[PDB]
């Protein structure tokens, strides 16, 4: 079992996964510029949605996660510069 | 009302339970707090629960980094700190301590200088409540050498009570224990109190210890929050406290908290203190004055509903006892059902007591209706050491019936 | 009731879960609640009780740098482990109270510390162990947090010191982009612990501390902030030497009411008649017509330790009768004439020299402060130094350069070598490092040599930042691409040239004395642009204004003058700077072992975050990694456990 | 034939000095392993000279050359490096030659005073004067190291050795 990339703790580029669950939607791709509380994904716990915004304005370095893709907390989930 | 006395930020120079009790005080009257530390304490609780904290006393001893004025000075003085509280034990009966806390402009929240050199000296406190017209123990006239105290006991008889003006004593059951027992005191004060003097009383058999709560403000006005009955000690170290007295009828209760009044009244004393008797078939006898907070107030606030410790630091900042702070008349004093304080320590029952130390695995607090905590260090990962002293947790209880 | 319960919310600590102690907590804040008089639908009708604050958190940031170093290592040296190192030795003085130099430019302004400085029989000092010692020795890597342990003791300890160097030069980009701290910051801390030293800077005339082409309000407004900020003495200098970069800054620090001092930057050789391009007279030419500018102090800089002995001597004494100003002469002890050449200049009248203490001179550095009082002491003319406290503070400075041995350029020794290519320290090593990235590091004799001839290609020109960087570019470029002179001036016209020397060539730079070789110059511009006047004056517009609400939108809060001169200076550094700030929070505080190795396994630090706040942190655990690379440590902060997640790079790039 | 070391900073000023005392021979180290507690540099030497009345007798370019190989291979000496090649004037003060300064350091480590030997230094300028002041070369320099060492181990003052 191939573990996923976790989020390091305390690193504010780096977006983990709060909650288990799955990816609906990816909205951004490496390189896009960005602006704070901008929607970048979103995922579901529960089949609840929430909305992944950007913390603040920059470019999205990668994404680390693929539609539909399962997750537990603190997988990484995208990064941003 | 001394000049200096309104306070933004306040410093404790203590430690551990007594020092989270005033942090607690302080936030409540939105006074913002400063800790100091020894390094071997510095995984102590009273250090993460102030607003800001500073260690002390670097490369001494532990007890002496606590011991130590100038350091403690400077801290309140870098901080910008207004006021002191001295807690209790460590300096809190140090006329030194205090003398040079208000001459550094600080405001020491504690008794003026006079009553800690009256009090902290307990021949000089015994002077002050025969002069007061409170009964004392027959005691040697001052300080005495080997023949005064030899004297003494020709006088009186044994047993008698041997004990240091600063304690720190030794009981005499004849004239061999009155030589090794006058030697052995000699050294215990010269040696944990710096001075050795010594004097001489009778040795009551079986007394109860009974204390009041006094507060005074700077305007005059004392008031009691009536007594606790201390008398559940092991080698005259008290173990169970707890008030009132429920033992003893409310009027002799009442004449004794009375007599505590007249001497407090007698000298002016300001702020938070505590007198302390021996009771004996229906008399009492002054032993003492406490001129600072004791780790017993817990149980006199839970059968008042008044704070003593937000009551010394308003005091502090020069506030009347009744008009601003609240309080009401003496005989509107309330007096809600009983009380008791147990400490739980390290203490080894089944190893004479002495201390443990190690790492604690596991600690899981009680709660719910009468219970109230108030904790030293205590917390599960927390390391014990030998170098302080061995509380955990201060437990009180409360109920309408003692027996409750 | 009310407070104590706003007590005990406060006091909870509970972490892992998620709580509603910051709704808790709005409610009882609010008036309805504390007056008695709520109703059923005061919380569905305030919508003030939903906002809640960012919970602080410096803590994790500071886990999160010491698990990122810990793993990974400091960026661009060996990840090694941590030495356990003493604490540096503090020195025991003997203080005299005296005024200084600072004190009177206060008091009474800087045409009186020029005749202080007159009326001074003894030669002063300035120390440099703040600025160009480290920058030579320790690629500029010197730490605030080393700087603050001994400042006071320099203050306190050495008040006979004209100034002491202390910003300016590389440290201004290398504090922001490899230090994680602010210039500005150094300067203030430093400003407060040594109120009785004048704090001295070295100033680029066109650029003050930067690489672009500023406009003359940019340089205006950066005296301006510098002066108010505690810089006193202002070394102005400019890569040709050519005045007309100089003029602006000169009047500006005089309009501050600071001390200006006007450079010569010394190359070649006074004593060779076979180079008279740089000959006695061109230096006395360009002397007068710096003392002209109102300039209180000229300054000779020989930035690659050229001057030789006898050199200096006839140097010095013709410019001191050529001008009344004081001459302030600085050296590098790199040919290890460093001392000789001080004394020398000493003989000459010089009215003060630039030296480091002991344990950071020598070698590419200044000469050893100490070494000079003790050359001079008994001669006609001392030094002007407490040198026993000075010996007491080199045992400080002694223990902490032990801490910067990744940063090491080599060992420190004389290299005569100099005379013939000419390179400051700098321009060696960096030239030593480019030659490694492109796998000539073998060949760098021959890059050595070919500096040499490129240097007289291009006319012979003075070389220091950035015009050294035009010759070591093209020596590079020719070795790599096997050229010759003949070479250049054949095929040039098919080649392209590295972007320095394009610069140069364009006029970017400035003008050079007796101008460019004209045939290379067309060669190598091609059909770009080229100026012949101060490139300052073609520079893009700049509003403060403007650039101020920019960089407000960018940070996220108001920036002070100090920053937004910052941003203009060093635009991309400066914003790295802030999220590197965002990401692992002030690394300026931590002891520099930590800062450069992070933890070892049952370590105990202490981080002094704020006046009354140290984070006790103690490294438990460090976790292996698993297949992705995630590593866990576990740390206590504080008397908690804390969990924390890093990522391994060495497990990542396998 | 005067010989020296740059202990201090001042080698070449002195060297320079005797020569134009009319010194006959110097003795010079290498510049890659000069400086310091070594000898002054040979190239610098030379170069001090050059413009003077006297000059320096070698070919300054070859040695030069010479000092590259000595560079590459002091490098695999890191490990035995006595510290970072710098001046240190308190020389002038205890009088120490070079070992005695690292052997001494080691003895003092060795028996746990490590932190103390700025003590030990000064204790060593107050041995030698109790000596009688004395020429301080190997081994009367050791004499005078163990004195010292000896002195602070055991807490003596002069006083003390007397009394
Ligand atoms: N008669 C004497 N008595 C006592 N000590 C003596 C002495 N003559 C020389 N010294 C010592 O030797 C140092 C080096 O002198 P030197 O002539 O080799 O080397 C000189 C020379 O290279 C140069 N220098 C000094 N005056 C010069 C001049 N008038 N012309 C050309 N070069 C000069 O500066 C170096 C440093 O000379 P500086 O006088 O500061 O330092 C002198 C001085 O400390
Ligand atoms: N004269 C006495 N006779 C009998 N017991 C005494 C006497 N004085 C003190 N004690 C005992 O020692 C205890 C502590 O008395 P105190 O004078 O307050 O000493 P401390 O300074 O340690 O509080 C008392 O509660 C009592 O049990
Ligand atoms: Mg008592
Ligand atoms: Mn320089």
């Amino acid at each position: 079992v191939v573990a996923k990339r976790k989020a390091e703790t305390g690193n504010p580029n780096q977006i983990g996964a709060t909650m288990p669950g799955s990816v609906l939607e990816i909205l951004v791709k490496a390189g896009d510029k960005v602006q704070k509380g901008q929607a970048l994904m979103v995922t579901e716990a529960m089949k609840m949605e929430t909305t992944i915004e950007a913390p603040f304005d920059g470019e999205i370095v990668d994404l680390h996660v693929v539609k539909g893709e399962a997750i537990q907390t603190q997988d990484l989930l995208i990064e941003i510069n | 009302v001394p000049r200096g006395s309104h306070m933004k930020k306040l410093l404790v120079a203590n430690r551990g339970e007594i020092a989270v009790r005033v942090f607690r005080a302080c936030n409540e009257l939105g006074l913002s707090t400063v800790a100091v530390y020894a390094r071997e304490d510095e995984y102590s609780v009273h250090r993460f629960k102030a607003d800001e904290s500073y260690l002390i006393g670097q490369g001494k001893k532990p007890i002496d980094a606590y011991l130590d004025i100038d350091d403690i000075i400077r801290v309140a003085l870098e901080s910008g700190a207004d006021a002191i509280h001295p807690g209790y034990g460590l300096l809190s009966e140090n006329l030194e301590f205090a003398t040079k806390v208000r001459a550094a402009g600080l405001v020491f929240v504690g008794p003026e200088l006079h009553h800690l050199d009256i009090f902290g000296d307990k021949i000089k406190a015994k002077a002050a409540a025969d002069e007061a017209k409170v009964p004392g123990i027959p005691g040697t006239n001052g300080a005495v050498d080997i023949d005064g105290a030899l004297e003494f006991a020709k006088t009186y008889g044994y047993p008698v009570m041997i004990k240091a003006a600063l304690g720190g004593m030794r009981v005499a059951r004849n004239d061999a224990e009155m030589h090794d027992g006058y030697a052995r005191a000699k050294s215990e004060a010269i040696g944990a109190f710096g001075s050795g003097e010594i004097y001489v009383e009778k040795y009551i058999e079986n007394p109860k210890h009974i204390e009041v709560q006094i507060l005074g403000d700077r305007h005059g006005n004392i008031i009691h929050l009536h007594e606790r009955d201390c008398s559940v000690q092991r080698r005259n170290q008290k173990v169970i406290e707890i008030a009132p007295a429920v033992g003893l009828s409310p009027d002799f209760r009442n004449e004794i908290c009375e007599a505590a009044v007249k001497l407090c009244k007698n000298v002016g004393y300001v702020n938070a203190g505590t007198v302390e008797f021996l009771v004996k078939d229906d008399k009492f006898y002054f032993i003492e004055v406490n001129p600072r907070v004791q780790v017993e107030h817990t149980i006199t606030e839970l059968i008042t509903g008044v704070d003593i410790v937000q009551a010394q630091i308003l005091i502090a900042q020069g506030k009347d006892l009744h008009r601003e702070i609240g309080l009401p008349a003496q005989s509107e004093i309330p007096l809600l059902g009983s009380a008791i304080q147990c400490r739980i320590t390290t203490e080894d029952p089944q190893n004479g007591f002495l201390p443990d130390t190690g790492k604690i695995d596991t600690y899981r607090s009680p709660g719910g209706f009468g219970i109230r905590l108030d904790v030293g260090n205590a917390y599960a990962g927390y390391e014990v050491t030998p170098y302080f002293d061995s509380l955990l947790v201060k437990v009180c209880t409360f109920a309408n019936e003692f027996s409750d | 009731s009310v407070r104590k319960m706003d007590r005990v919310l406060h006091e909870f600590r509970i972490r892992g879960v998620k709580t509603n102690i910051p709704f808790l907590i709005n409610v009882i804040a609010n008036e309805n609640f504390t007056s008695g008089q709520a109703t059923t639908t005061f919380i569905d009708n305030t919508p003030s009780l939903f906002n809640f604050p960012r919970l602080r958190d410096r803590g994790t940031k500071t886990l999160h740098y010491l698990s990122m170093i810990t793993v990974n290592g400091f960026p661009g040296i060996e990840n090694t482990e941590k030495r356990h190192f003493e604490e540096p030795r503090q020195p025991l003085l003997n203080l005299e109270k005296k005024k200084t130099a600072k004190n009177i430019l206060d008091e009474q302004g800087a045409d009186a510390v020029v005749d202080y400085v007159k009326n001074t029989k003894e030669v002063l000092l300035t120390d440099t162990t703040l600025r160009d010692a480290h920058q030579s020795l320790l690629a500029t890597r010197l730490r605030l947090q080393d700087m603050k342990g001994i400042a006071q003791a320099i203050d306190q300890g050495l008040p006979e010191l004209f100034s002491a160097e202390m910003w300016g030069g590389a440290t201004f980009d290398v504090a922001y982009r490899f230090l994680n701290e602010s210039p500005w910051y150094r300067l203030r801390k430093l400003r407060k612990l040594m109120p009785n030293t004048m704090f001295q800077m070295l100033f680029r005339g066109s650029n003050a501390v930067g690489y672009q082409n500023y406009p003359d309000n940019v340089i205006e407004e950066f005296i301006r902030v510098a002066a108010h900020e505690g810089i006193d003495v202002f070394r102005i200098f400019d890569s040709l030497n050519w005045l007309p970069q100089m003029e602006k800054s000169i009047q500006a620090v005089r309009d501050n009411g600071k001390i200006a001092e006007a450079t010569i930057c010394y190359t070649g050789d006074i004593l060779d008649p076979s180079r008279p391009k740089y000959n006695i007279q061109y230096y006395k030419d360009l002397a007068k017509e710096l003392e002209a500018t109102g300039a209180h102090i000229l300054a000779v800089k020989d930035m690659a330790g050229l001057l030789k002995p006898q050199a200096a001597y006839r140097l010095i004494s013709e410019l001191k009768d050529t001008v009344d100003l004081p001459i302030h002469l600085h050296t590098h002890d790199t040919s290890g004439n460093g001392i000789i050449t001080y004394s020398a200049a000493t003989q000459a009248g010089v009215d003060i020299i630039d030296v480091a203490t002991a344990s950071l001179a020598g070698g590419t550095s200044q000469p050893s402060m100490q070494s000079i009082y003790y050359a001079l002491e008994h001669g006609p003319r001392h030094a002007s130094i407490n040198v026993k406290n000075a010996e007491q503070i080199d045992h400080y400075w002694e223990d902490v350069r032990k801490y910067y041995a990744p940063f090491e350029a080599g060992i420190t020794s004389p290299q005569t070598e100099v005379y013939m290519h000419e390179m400051p320290g700098g321009q060696y090593t960096n030239l030593k490092s480019q030659a490694a990235a492109v796998g000539l590091g073998h060949r760098f004799d021959e890059i050595k040599q070919m500096y040499r001839k490129v240097n007289m290609m291009f006319g012979d020109i003075i070389k220091v930042t950035p015009s050294s960087k035009v010759v070591g570019d093209m020596a590079l470029f020719m070795i790599q691409n096997d050229l010759t002179e003949e070479d250049v001036y054949a095929r040039g016209n098919e080649l392209n040239f590295p972007e320095s020397v394009v610069s140069f060539f364009r006029g970017d730079l400035g003008q050079p004395v007796g101008g460019f070789p004209e045939k290379l110059q067309k060669i190598i511009v091609k059909d770009k642009a080229v100026i012949t006047d101060r490139p300052g004056l073609h520079a893009e517009k700049v509003d403060f204004e403007t650039v101020k609400a920019d960089l407000e939108q960018k940070i996220g809060y108001e920036p002070g003058d100090h920053e937004v001169i910052s941003y203009i200076m060093y635009p991309q550094v400066f914003l790295d700077y802030q999220k590197m700030q965002r990401e692992f929070g002030a690394v300026t505080l931590l002891d520099t072992p930590t800062f450069l190795h992070g933890m070892r396994l049952n370590e105990k630090i202490e981080v002094q975050i704020e006046k009354g706040k140290t984070l006790s942190i103690r490294l438990d655990e460090i976790g292996e990694p698993d297949l992705a690379g995630n590593r866990v440590l576990f740390f206590n902060l504080n008397g908690q456990r804390r969990e924390v997640v890093i990522n391994d790079q060495s497990v990542q790039a396998q």
